[PDB]
């Protein structure tokens, strides 16, 4: 389930474990999820309100969101997260073509006229 | 060139041999059919010659005969370089159709029959690998001229 996003699945079986205590593995689980998600609000979202990304993860009002809002952007406003989905600046590379190319090329006319 | 000069005939009628070799530098060319039916060796004699030169001249007249001079540095009519790479594809289909004409009969008659058999119409093969060629170089020079140029300006 953590292969594909089963998160809250796998939240439940936090918890619903049978064998027994686990609590190690399942908080190094309940942290490595935890960067996840602080990773998942950084997608190309609208303005989230403070519900419904504040209630994504297992918290009512702690300053946790204030410490992942902190910690990251979408950043804490009128009710407010915001998107900074820029994703401008890096196309339009001609030069780096213009260098790979060139070595490219000369590879090509090396094992064409160049007896091997 | 072969330069020449007269050997007297009044030895011709002694009877005797001139010229006395010493060194193993006369003969080392054949003389021609042409000047042996000539006076070739009854009236006059061969000098073997050679060249002087030097680096002062061969480089300057290496270095000068033929040179492009930026002309590499340049787009080759950049419309018809695509229609020039279309105006060998297209008979290049047909002659590749040729050359599925060419291979079946083998299996066949011994190929010096294919050798004598052949002069009187075009091979696929040799046709074909020309222009392969030709297409090749005809477009890697243009591509990579193409492409320094957008590093060097700007």
């Amino acid at each position: 389930y953590l292969m594909e996003g089963s998160y809250n699945k796998v939240f439940l079986a936090k918890g619903n474990i049978p064998a027994e205590s686990y609590t190690f593995f399942i908080d190094i689980l309940l942290d490595t999820i935890r960067d996840e998600i602080a990773g998942c609000i950084e997608k190309a979202y609208e303005k989230i309100l403070f519900t419904e990304a504040t209630r994504i993860l297992f918290f009512n009002t702690p300053k946790k969101m204030t410490d992942y809002a902190k910690k990251r952007g979408w950043v804490l406003g009128p009710n407010n997260y915001y998107s900074f989905a820029s994703q401008q600046q890096k196309p339009e590379d001609t030069t780096i073509p213009s260098t790979e190319l060139a070595k490219q090329v000369i590879e090509y006319a090396r094992q064409l006229e160049m007896i091997v | 060139i072969d330069a020449f000069r007269l050997i007297n005939a009044n030895m011709m009628v002694l009877g005797h041999e001139p010229r006395q070799t010493t060194s193993n530098l006369g003969h080392l060319n054949k003389p021609s059919i042409q000047a042996l039916i000539h006076g070739l060796n009854r009236h006059y004699y061969s000098i073997t010659i050679n060249y002087r030169k030097n680096e002062l001249e061969q480089k300057m007249l290496l270095n000068l005969h033929k040179k492009s001079w930026m002309e590499g540095l340049t787009l080759q009519d950049y419309s018809e370089h695509c229609k020039h790479n279309e105006s060998v594809v297209k008979e290049m289909l047909e002659l590749a159709k040729n050359y599925n004409k060419a291979v079946e009969e083998e299996d066949k008659m011994t190929p010096e029959q294919l050798a004598i058999k052949n002069v009187g119409k075009q091979d696929p093969k040799r046709h074909l690998e020309e222009h392969v060629d030709v297409l090749m170089t005809s477009n890697i020079v243009q591509c990579l001229a193409a492409m320094l140029d957008t590093v060097v300006f700007k």
